[PDB]
DNA sequence: TAGGAGGTTCTCTTCAGTATTAATAAGGCCACTGTTAAACG
DNA sequence: CGTTTAACAGTGGCCTTATTAAATGACTTCTCAACCTCCTA
RNA sequence: UAAUAGCGCCGCAAUUCAUGCUGCUUGCAGCCUCUGAAUUUUGUUAAAUGAGGGUUAGUUUGACUGUAUAAAUACAGUCUUGCUUUCUGACCCUGGUAGCUGCUCACCCUGAUGCUGCUGUCAAUAGACAGGAUAGGUGCGCUCCCAGCAAUAAGGGCGCGGAUGUACUGCUGUAGUGGCUACUGAAUCACCCCCGAUCAAGGGGGAACCCUAAAUGGGUUGAAAGGAGAAGUCAUUUAAUAAGGC
């Protein structure tokens, strides 16, 4: 992903100025990655070492919305109704 | 039984290779997915696992309606056979895997009760061991199925524990009171059989091929775009995620020798072209090596036609033939890439006068036989009165002989015969060995067969592991370049195969022994696991580290790949291969010597 | 006639598995105490 | 003549485990039709 | 500079045997000359192994008939097709241009089945240029050892931010290393060279040797093996996930 991404998608999914890390943004941030390796995925058949990494990703943002739901139920409705997951 | 296949490369024009493609990896291959799904939701599935026979019919009755389903539609009817027959033989051979896999855990859990120790036999029995052991070798005066037929039979504690006391020793009576920690880990080990065959029964069904993996693109969508509930669920996606993306349609078994119509092409060339599909013309590549098969085929096809069909099809020397899809490398689309190839099986013996009668007579045994066991049967269906027709009808027309080359046999010596030791660093080890008088005739060792050859041994196990590193380079890299030495090994079999089948006919052996090996790669890791258990008791992974480079090698040391080859040059030459047990104790040479004069001393009866 | 596509149906009798007779061939470092055997004031 | 440094030797601690998928190497099982009928040329 | 030591493999020895050799004494006696088998036993000024990646419908191992031959086998004749593999050679290369994409890194410490290790020239940078398979170590290799790097083994330490309800994140340049696709560079072969096909195709031109005085007269210019398909299972390794799984 390029920094240019990551910046804009910081600030989209910002909740002040020195938000970096908070659930929403990482979960940004592998929802981007995952996007734009799925039609990677759909050409390239034969990339394995790139399907590694999306089960990884998708593994990851699994995690991150499980906790978020548990923690605030409000949030991760919004969160997930933003990126339409 | 000496089946061989010849093979040989098909050449057509592009569409009538699209053809082929179209009407096997869309509608074919799709027909054989289905009839899986089908047979395996089956309500009578759980019983047919109970025994290891599925029905005669009942493939092609789930195959019946499905002919004329929209989507396997346009079809020859001898492709809907080959679908039928590749469903049915998947299935006939997962119910025999799994049945006698079944028999096993079986006997195994009785042999776990049977397994008492000295101190167990005495506290159950109630008496000293010295009547036990007394008991035992009356009992033994009274092989191991008749022990176990007793022990079964009888509900005594007492005649029971004597037969678990002759058992333990494998109906012996060693005195030798010590060793109960040998016991304890022979108890260890047969329980961990038992946890084997266990883990084995729970056996995937029969996958089928997804040419075009939908399920594949479909759940790769859902992963991405919706979120999983719960781990298991996102472990299935995983587990879809990273399956093997087959691209090779099933072969089409044509189980009738003539459904492959034969010609000569206005070049010379030998051309087919199958029942169903006469419009595809396929030419023959083949090699000079296998050109007097296929010549064979055509000249065994016109004389058949030549005599009016006085002349039986089933003394020909095709039996069946796959049409298969090999793999290209490159690109394009799928006909353009894969070479289609012809695997004929042939009956090697037929290619001679003198075999051909042999068949002759084999098939003339079994088809009467088939007559006699149909005609005390009342119920006299109409096209079972057909198939009754068609047994006479064979019988009749096969007493009319083809002009095939003249051979006259082997007349083998039954006295010499030849043993074939193996071992995981000694592969084989040949000892020709007169059975009248128990001199050797002659020894022979792994350097003395692969003369000339032996360097590939050494070259076969100094690079299986230097390919079994790369590898492992390779892997953690995930790049496709994960090569192995299985060509390697068969070749070096191959000839194993060929010297100890020449130096049969060199001394005019009238046998080749082999030994029986069992399971030799399973109860080899049974007893690792049992020592390493004790010598790491609660590491698992100490357990698996323990013996790590002995059970590998034991994994990849293919006994029954060598067997079988030897078995396949001795049905070729005419050699009666019988079998032994090999001695557990002593030089590969006396391993030889003592196996084949024990399949002597058991043959004389 | 002559090619080409389809039809057809059961075997054999079932029902085989469970024994041993050793010995291979076992860890690998890390750190410690304990013995042991040889050179020396 | 007693002795003190090298040189092995035994001991104690550590070391995670399962499931699916893939690659390879092996193993096991199953299979290895045959004549007839009809329908076009 | 270092590769000590271990392990595996070859050979070289030495010994003892025979499945050998000799002899008839025909199952015994001797011998290790060949062939082997079993140890141990060294790495010789050397014997044999030898693992960087690729290239041929390559050659040979073939079928039938007849003869000698019990047969193998040989000879003669007739036919020939290219499949799938194992070697031996010979030759080529040490790639480029584009894209798409994965992983790993605040900073330390230890250090993995971790990566790298050639010759010369120029630098001596970190890289080019030419060459190049002899390519760190031992006769040859290793996951072993040496050297450097080590974030891309694992473990421990540990700074600041955000999160902080169990999930965890940033300090990150294509920076390093991988994978995929597309177009491209060379060999595209089997005595050598040229034109050609490669779901087809061979044609021609030379050399050396033998026969032949000589005649593109004709022949030779490396060998082997095949039972395949399908479905499960085991094992090893790798990767992701889980904190058991049911």
């Amino acid at each position: 992903l390029s920094t240019e991404a990551t910046a804009k998608i910081v600030s989209e999914f910002g909740r002040d100025a020195n938000d970096t890390g908070s659930t929403e943004v990482q979960v940004a941030l592998l929802t981007a990655q995952i996007n734009h390796l799925q039609g990677h995925f759909a050409e390239h058949k034969k990339d394995h070492h790139s399907r590694r990494g999306l089960l990884r990703m998708v593994s990851q943002r699994r995690k991150l919305l499980d906790y978020l739901k548990r923690k605030d139920v409000a949030r991760y409705t919004q969160l997930i109704e933003r990126l339409g997951l | 039984a000496s089946q061989i296949t010849i093979q040989a490369r098909l050449i057509s024009f592009e569409s009538n290779r699209q053809q082929l493609w179209k009407l096997m990896a869309d509608l074919n291959t799709p027909l054989i997915n289905e009839l899986l799904c089908q047979l395996g939701q089956h309500p009578d599935f759980e019983k047919w696992q109970q025994k290891g026979k599925l029905p005669s019919t009942v493939v092609s009755q789930l195959c019946q309606p499905l002919k004329t389903d929209p989507r396997f539609a346009g079809q020859p009817s001898r492709l809907y056979m080959s679908a039928i027959h590749i469903v049915d033989y998947i299935y006939k051979s997962w119910l025999a895997i799994q049945k006698r896999l079944q028999q096993q855990l079986d006997g195994k859990t009785r042999w776990l009760e049977m397994l008492n120790s000295d101190a167990e036999l005495v506290e159950l029995s109630g008496d000293t061991l010295e009547a036990i052991r007394v008991k035992a070798a009356e009992i033994l005066a009274i092989l191991s199925k008749t022990l176990f037929d007793a022990y079964q039979e009888t509900e005594d504690i007492k005649s029971r524990s004597a037969i678990s006391y002759l058992l333990k020793n494998g109906c012996k009576l060693t005195d030798k009171e010590e060793d109960s920690e040998k016991f304890a880990k022979r108890r260890r080990q047969v329980e961990i059989q038992i946890q084997r065959l266990t883990e084995k029964l729970i056996s995937r069904m029969p996958k089928g091929r997804d040419l075009t993996n939908a399920k594949w693109l479909e759940t790769l969508l859902t992963a991405t775009t919706t979120v999983a509930e719960d781990n298991a669920q996102a472990k299935r996606w995983q587990d879809i995620l990273l399956t093997r993306s087959s691209s090779l349609p099933f072969p089409l078994v044509f189980e009738t020798n003539e459904d492959m119509v034969w010609s000569k092409n206005q070049k010379g060339r030998l051309c087919v072209h199958f029942n169903g599909l006469s419009d595809l013309i396929f030419e023959v590549y083949c090699g000079n090596r296998q050109l007097h098969w296929f010549q064979r085929f055509l000249e065994d096809q016109q004389t058949k036609r030549k005599s009016k069909n006085q002349h039986s099809s089933g003394l020909f020397t095709l039996r069946n033939g796959h049409l298969v899809w090999l793999e290209g490398e490159g690109k394009g689309e799928p006909w353009n890439l894969h070479h289609l190839t012809l695997y004929c099986c042939v009956d090697n013996r037929l290619w001679t006068e003198e075999g051909t009668e042999i068949v002759r007579q084999e098939k003339a045994d079994e088809i009467t036989k088939f007559i006699t066991n149909m005609k005390k049967k009342s119920d006299l269906s109409d096209t079972q009165q057909a198939l009754i027709q068609r047994k006479q009808s064979t019988l009749t027309r096969i007493n009319n002989s083809f002009e095939r080359p003249s051979q006259p046999l082997y007349q083998g010596q039954s006295h010499i015969l030849v043993g074939v030791s193996l071992g995981l660093e000694k592969p084989a080890t040949v000892a020709v060995v007169d059975a009248i008088a128990n001199k050797v005739l002659a020894y022979r060792s792994i350097k003395q067969l692969l003369g000339d050859n032996y360097e590939l041994l050494n070259r076969q196990r100094r690079q299986q592991q230097y390919l079994s590193h790369e590898r492992h380079k390779a892997q953690k890299n995930f790049s496709p370049n994960q090569f192995g030495a299985s060509e390697l090994g068969q070749h070096i079999d191959r000839l194993l195969a060929k010297a100890i089948v020449a130096l049969a006919r060199t001394y005019k052996a009238g046998s080749i022994v082999l030994p029986k090996l069992g399971d030799m790669r399973e109860v080899v890791q049974s007893e690792i696991q049992a020592i390493a258990e004790q010598k790491f008791p609660g590491y698992i992974e100490g357990q698996q580290k323990y013996a790590k480079q002995y059970r590998v090698n034991v994994h990849r040391w293919s006994y029954g790949r060598l067997i079988q080859s030897i078995q396949s040059k001795a049905a070729q030459t005419g050699i009666v291969i019988e079998e032994g047990k090999q001695p557990i104790r002593g030089s590969p040479h006396d391993k030889a010597k003592e196996l084949a004069l024990s399949a002597y001393n058991l043959r004389l009866t």
